[PDB]
């Protein structure tokens, strides 16, 4: 459940099949967006995890795994930024902002795209009989 | 000093006799010194299937022997015939000097080296692995890892919660060969009231164990301040304990003997208990399609005994820690609506004493327990419950752990006041047998768990009290705090 | 595995069965690549586009003009096409606080038009998305409660009306909606 | 301030439930108790110090808890002199304080072990001596680890108190149900109380003949003393419930009504132990000086030893009463002993409640800091009211403890009032802590 | 003579425990005390014959 | 750093070693 190794796979395929130069930048922007999303999620979720841990209903080793992930994510982000600097000279002061925008933008995009499937679950669970034109025929 | 053991067996009988007397006597003295009507305790065991019965069936002499030993030892004593100090011990001679000498020391080596550390380590591992709630740690880790990366886009249904439950670790120790897919399929065949074919003794086990797992999931979801998952958890618990799929008109399919192929096809407007009771006695049988009086009485007696709630008065209370108070009226699905104005207002008020002000929950702790539920397909026997959870109305998040109340007086349901019916419609409030002082009104106290905000204004709340065993009618109200200072 | 197209420069997975996460990520990478192909500047700036906004507004106004003409059917198609184009041909790295409010404003008009026309489930789903994406106002709860009461769901209707009254208690329509819901529910049981 | 890397037990990150704590306490107690009964390998005084230090000679536990207790007392003294000037605002300072405690305790263990092996009665003649030193070293190290384990949070409370209570209870049961026998002319007579009573009931079978002999037993423990000790145990348990409660209310956060209790045994453990230590040290130094010096004016005046007991001296008056006979013999000695022990216990309770930082002024300052106030009293009178209760309560508790000790020593129970009182106080503290916490 | 008077006043102002809690107190304390003492006695006893056999 | 079961294991091993040394030194004198 990650978008990390896919970028390396695309890089290895580029190393032999002579793909264009923009696909690498695309995959890199995607990896950056995913990293920022995970960073924000963990930052805003830390206090509730800590409360549940102090309450004594989550265990012990999960807290250590979480604390390790906190800094592993930052290390991954730093590696991505270094790769971005390597790919294009003097191209870091724009990368963070472009990533901070694409994160929220594609988040909204997915949230909106989910409705085409979400629409029929209610149909099935409430046993409606809907004809065409979105009207109700009971 | 240096002792010399007893070699003629002259003293150890008295020692053993007094050692036995001191332990026996007080035990004999101790042995010498040594609310809610339930109408389902009979009809539950009558409709449960036979395989479930066989499953649920499948999965002081010390005093007398001590007295006989006392007798034989006393006889052995009475049969016997018998300056510097000479020390002597009471234990016999053969225990330390004969050929059984290394036996004692090797038994001691064993009991000290191989029994104590092994047992202590095993017990410590067992008690350390388990989480405080009562579930394994791998299961809690999986629940949290699944709730973390959970897209808000996917709507929570029953199948999703079943898919989550199929990954529990406690299901693996029971059957180290099976896979989570088999567990999902078993639970699906249970919910759809289908036969597993060969794995019935596994389906019953996992269904019996599902309870604590769902409790843990509910608690964790309430911890993450997420309401949809907790509500879905309560609904899935209902569906599993009652063995019925979640549909619009389910409260009328949970009844003992109804045929779906008749009800769904014929009627389409009867949706819950009240609309059903609106009809007469013969029309009920004609609609349900059972046409059997001896069995119609049973299904009506079950359909007139599942508890519906109703609010009377709800407001804040401000001690050092705020705690909410509720006044509910546990009623059956048959009594018509009684107005709140007829309440004598005596029951609703609380006595103000020092002991009551110290711990107000003491009065709640006095109410009786609830009867055994009506679970024709849940393997074990379950007691009714009521899980109450509170959230905010400005954003829509759970703000505390859910409180699980268990004690409630179901007195208003008994077969004594059967005259008070809805189909009579002649204003039975002005009846000779109507006594407003007989109907008892339970009480529920919910601590707010969070301090009041330091601002001044109105802040709305929302408390829900859902059932956990039936498909009855529950509460969903909005109350606001008027912080004024 | 994954194959790289020759001329279209699109990545497609040649596997037979794949999970959903990989499909979402590959689609996102395709979108990003197709948009970077169009954006020829090496150092792209988060500044939004102009001609795209112009054509979007043109489509929106051409759909809006059907209301004055009392043409209620084609306006829905026009607004839907405008939203679809603004969703597809607007690059993801563009500004957030300019792509969000335009979408919200167009979606509100679409909701009103769809509810007036006679389509209910689509309107309810749109209102739910609009309420979940971070905009809470008493001009939304009324229409959502209306949709629920129209398509015969009572418990959520009462809950929604109560949440709506829990923010602007001085309203005059929410109380009527709450009264109607209470009566209909007393009929639903009694 | 220094750096160190030493073994230590880690504290639990979450609160431990009651059952695990009880089981760990039981297992640690069983291990400590077994450790004290096994003899050394290379092997070929005052009972008061060995009883109060909870140690016995000739076994792996020869040093006992003496190094731990002396290290704790030394660091208490260093904190009392305000020389370490510890600041509660720093936790690293407290960690350094504890690590210094441990590193000086281990050094004292090593020094005491070397001393006792070099001068002890084991003998001057080398690998055997090395092994004999290593045995005591490892044993006392394990005892220190067990104490620190029980103190970190896995145990119900302190460890030294528990070990002392265990030895006291064991001696009390052994003076009652002893299996040993002593054959002195007449025959075998058990060294236990209940055992000998049942034996004389069985073998002799003469009720009026055997009961009168088993009831007095002027030479060996009998049933009368067991009844007296169970009665005084019940009485001491009864006297713990006496407590004064004053009503208090908060001013910072309203709606907070509470009650502050004030017991009678305010500082029960301190005066009895201090008085016992005083008497033991006086007796020891008097014995030493009378053994070294044959006769001197001051030596004869302060104490003369005879049959061994002190007589015709100042050390003679401090000697406790044996029974009613000596009580009726010399009334002046009994009277002076009673008034001396009562005055000493009272002044000890007073000075200890003054030095411990629990004076009415200190508790009034703590109240003013917390903001609590009496329900029916003003603010500027809290200290004046506490002056009228706290010192009187402390003095009265000391006096009644001393009177109970005198009564126990006189009525002839199986154990002195000091030991039984210490055990009861410790167990009562454990029980009240478990109750106020809330658990089975 | 004022000291015993103040002591009597104080004890009259204290709260004596009644039977319903005195019984629980004596139960807990006696149970703990006997549970410690029996362990002490058994461990002191069993180790005599072993100390003879081994040594 | 140190777990409680480790302390228990050390104590038990210590007691067992002392008992074993005693019994071996005794059987050495008994046999020879």
């Amino acid at each position: 459940n990650d978008a990390h190794d896919l970028y390396f796979q695309i890089k290895e395929m580029s190393e032999n099949e002579k793909i264009h130069e923009k696909v690498l930048k695309a995959a890199l922007l995607n990896r950056g967006a995913e990293s920022v999303r995970r960073s924000l999620k963990l930052k805003e979720l830390a206090p509730q995890i800590n409360l549940l841990y102090k309450n004594g209903s989550i265990g012990e080793d999960y807290w250590k795994r979480f604390e390790t992930e906190v800094k592993l994510i930052e290390l991954e982000f730093k590696d991505t930024l270094q790769e971005a600097e390597r790919l294009q000279p003097g191209w870091v002061q724009l990368f963070v902002m472009v990533c901070k925008e694409i994160c929220f933008n594609q988040a909204l995009s997915r949230r909106y795209q989910s409705i085409l499937k979400r629409k029929e679950v209610c149909i099935k669970e409430w046993e409606l009989k809907i004809n065409n034109d979105g009207r109700l025929v009971n | 000093t240096n002792y010399e053991y007893d070699e003629a067996s002259e003293t150890w009988p008295s020692f053993i006799l007094t050692g036995l007397l001191m332990v026996v006597g007080p035990m004999t003295l101790l042995q010498i010194y040594q609310f809610n009507e339930e109408v389902f305790k009979n009809l539950n065991e009558e409709y449960t299937s036979d395989e479930i019965k066989q499953f649920r069936r499948k999965f002081n002499i010390i005093i007398i022997v001590g007295w006989i030993l006392v007798a034989i030892l006393l006889q052995r004593i009475n049969s016997n015939d018998a300056q510097s100090t000479s020390h002597g011990i009471a234990l016999p001679r053969f225990l330390v000097d004969g050929s059984a000498s290394p036996l004692l020391v090797v038994c001691y080596v064993a009991l000290l080296g191989l029994i104590l550390p092994y047992f202590v380590s095993r017990w410590w591992a067992r008690t350390q692995s388990y989480t405080k709630k009562g579930i394994h740690n791998v299961t809690a880790s999986n629940f949290v890892s699944n709730l973390v990366n959970y897209k808000p886009s996917e709507i929570v249904t029953t199948d999703l919660i079943l898919h989550w439950l199929s990954f529990a670790h406690e299901f693996k120790q029971f059957f180290p060969d099976l896979q989570p897919t088999d567990f999902e399929k078993l639970l699906q065949d249970h919910i759809n009231r289908r036969d597993s074919g060969k794995l019935n003794n596994a389906k019953f086990r996992i269904v019996a164990k599902c309870h604590s797992l769902l409790h843990g999931l509910l608690d964790i979801a309430c911890g993450f301040r997420n309401l949809d998952i907790a509500l879905g958890a309560i609904n899935t618990f209902k569906c599993i304990v009652q063995a019925v799929p979640l549909t619009p008109n389910c409260q009328i399919l949970q009844l003992p003997n109804v045929d779906k192929e008749h009800f769904i096809t014929k009627t389409g407007d009867i949706h819950t208990l009240g609309k059903l009771f609106t009809l007469e006695d013969a029309k009920i049988g004609e609609v349900l399609g059972i046409k059997d009086q001896a069995k119609l009485n049973e299904t009506l007696r079950v359909a007139s005994h599942i508890p519906n709630l109703k609010i009377i008065k709800a407001d804040f209370l401000v001690p050092g820690r705020p705690y909410i108070s509720l006044k509910v009226l546990v009623r059956s699905a048959k009594q018509p609506l009684i107005p709140t104005s007829l309440i004598p207002e005596e029951n609703l008020t609380e006595p103000q004493d020092s002991e009551s002000q110290r711990d107000p929950f003491a009065m709640m702790s006095k109410q009786p327990l609830v009867p055994y539920s009506f679970a024709p397909f849940f393997p074990t026997k379950r007691r009714g419950s009521w899980c109450c959870l509170v959230s905010s109305q400005k954003d829509g998040k759970i703000l505390q752990t859910p409180i699980i109340i268990e004690k409630l007086s179901y007195k208003n349901l008994n077969d004594d006041k059967d005259f008070f019916d809805k189909r009579i419609k002649m204003d039975l409030t002005k009846h000779e047998k109507f006594d407003i002082n007989d109907w008892e009104i339970g009480t529920i106290k919910i601590p707010l768990g969070q301090p009041a905000p330091e601002t001044v204004g109105d802040f709305f709340f929302r408390v829900i009290v859902k059932s956990t065993d039936y498909f009855t009618t529950d509460l969903d109200i909005t109350m606001n705090m008027k912080v004024r200072d | 595995t994954l194959e790289y197209n020759a001329n279209s420069k699109l990545i497609t997975a040649s596997d037979a069965v794949v999970a959903l996460s990989t499909e979402t990520n590959i689609d996102q990478i395709n979108v990003l690549t197709t948009s970077l192909i169009g954006e020829t500047n090496p150092n792209f700036t988060p500044q939004p586009n102009e001609a795209l906004s112009k054509m979007i507004k043109g489509l929106f106004e051409s759909g809006m003009k059907n209301l004055q003409q009392k043409k209620l059917n084609e306006a829905l198609k026009n607004v839907s096409l405008a939203i679809e184009m603004a969703q597809r041909k607007r690059a993801p790295w563009e500004a957030f606080a300019i792509q969000l409010p335009e979408l919200h404003f167009m979606l509100r008009s679409k909701i009103d038009l769809c509810l007036i026309l006679g389509k209910h489930l689509e309107a309810l789903q749109d209102l739910d998305f609009l309420l979940g994406t971070g905009l809470i106002q008493p001009d939304v709860f009324v229409r959502k409660a209306d949709c629920l009461l129209k398509l015969r769901q009572w418990e959520e209707a009462r809950a929604t009306c109560e949440r709506g009254l829990a923010l602007a208690p001085e309203d005059m329509k929410l109380r009527a909606l709450l009264i109607e819901t209470a009566r209909n529910l007393a009929e639903y049981n009694g | 301030p220094f750096e160190s890397f030493l073994p230590e037990v880690i504290a639990p990150e979450r609160k431990v439930p009651y059952n695990q704590k009880l089981i760990w306490t039981g297992v640690s107690l069983l291990i400590f108790l077994i450790l004290g009964q096994i003899p050394l390998y290379g092997i070929v005084p005052l009972y008061w110090l060995r009883a109060m230090l909870a140690s016995n000679r000739g076994t792996l536990l020869e040093l006992g808890v003496s190094p731990i207790i002396t290290s704790s007392l030394i660091f208490q003294f260093l904190q009392g002199t305000q020389l370490l000037q510890i600041r509660p605002e720093s936790k690293q300072d407290r960690e350094l304080f504890q690590i210094a405690q441990k590193v000086c305790a281990i050094i004292l263990i090593l020094g005491q072990a070397l001393v006792v092996v070099m001068t002890g009665n084991y003998g001057a003649p080398l690998p055997i001596c090395l092994l004999l030193i290593f045995q005591l070293m490892f044993a006392s190290l394990i005892v220190m680890l067990l104490d620190e384990l029980l103190s970190k949070g896995y145990g119900l409370g302190s460890g030294i108190s528990l070990f002392i209570a265990t030895n006291i209870a064991e001696q009390i049961f052994w003076r009652a149900f002893a299996p040993t026998t002593v054959n002195s002319g007449r025959g075998k007579e058990f060294e236990g109380a209940v055992i000998a009573f049942f034996h004389l009931l069985a073998v002799r079978k003469d009720k009026k003949r055997a009961l009168v002999e088993a009831f007095y037993r002027t030479n060996l423990p009998n049933m009368f003393q067991v009844l007296m000790t169970v009665a005084i145990f019940l009485f001491v348990l009864y006297l713990q419930g006496f407590r004064y409660e004053l009503p208090i209310r908060s001013t910072k956060v309203r709606g907070q009504i509470g009650i502050y209790p004030i017991k009678l045994f305010y500082t029960s453990n301190t005066p009895i132990i201090l008085q016992s230590a005083l008497t033991s040290n006086i007796f020891l130094i008097s014995q030493i000086l009378f053994q070294k010096y044959p006769t001197n004016p001051l030596i004869r005046l302060i104490g003369v030893w005879g049959i061994q007991m002190a007589l015709s001296g100042l050390a003679y008056y401090i000697q406790p009463l044996m029974s009613l006979s000596e009580a009726l013999l010399d009334p002046i000695k009994t009277i002076v002993y009673i008034t001396f022990v009562l005055g000493s216990c009272a002044v000890f309770s007073k000075t200890w409640i003054e030095i411990s930082g629990t004076s009415p002024r200190d508790i009034a300052k703590q109240f003013k800091d917390q903001g609590m106030v009496i329900n029916g009293k003003r603010e500027t009178s809290i200290y004046r009211e506490l002056k009228k209760i706290i010192p009187t309560a402390a003095a009265f508790g000391g006096a009644t403890i001393g009177a109970l000790s005198v009564g126990s020593d006189l009525l002839g129970t199986l154990g002195s009032g000091a030991s039984i009182l210490l055990a009861t106080t410790t167990i009562y503290g454990y029980y009240e802590a478990a109750a106020k916490e809330g658990g089975f | 003579v004022e000291f015993v008077r103040e002591g009597t006043q104080f004890l009259a102002k204290c709260k004596k425990p009644d039977l319903k809690e005195y019984t629980k107190i004596v139960k807990a304390v006696g149970i703990g005390f006997i549970a410690v003492g029996i362990i002490g006695y058994a461990i002191k006893l069993i180790h005599i014959p072993i100390r003879y056999v081994i040594v | 750093r140190v777990d409680p079961l480790v302390v228990l294991f050390l104590a038990v091993g210590f007691i067992f070693s002392v008992v074993a040394l005693h019994v071996i030194s005794k059987v050495a004198g008994k046999l020879f």
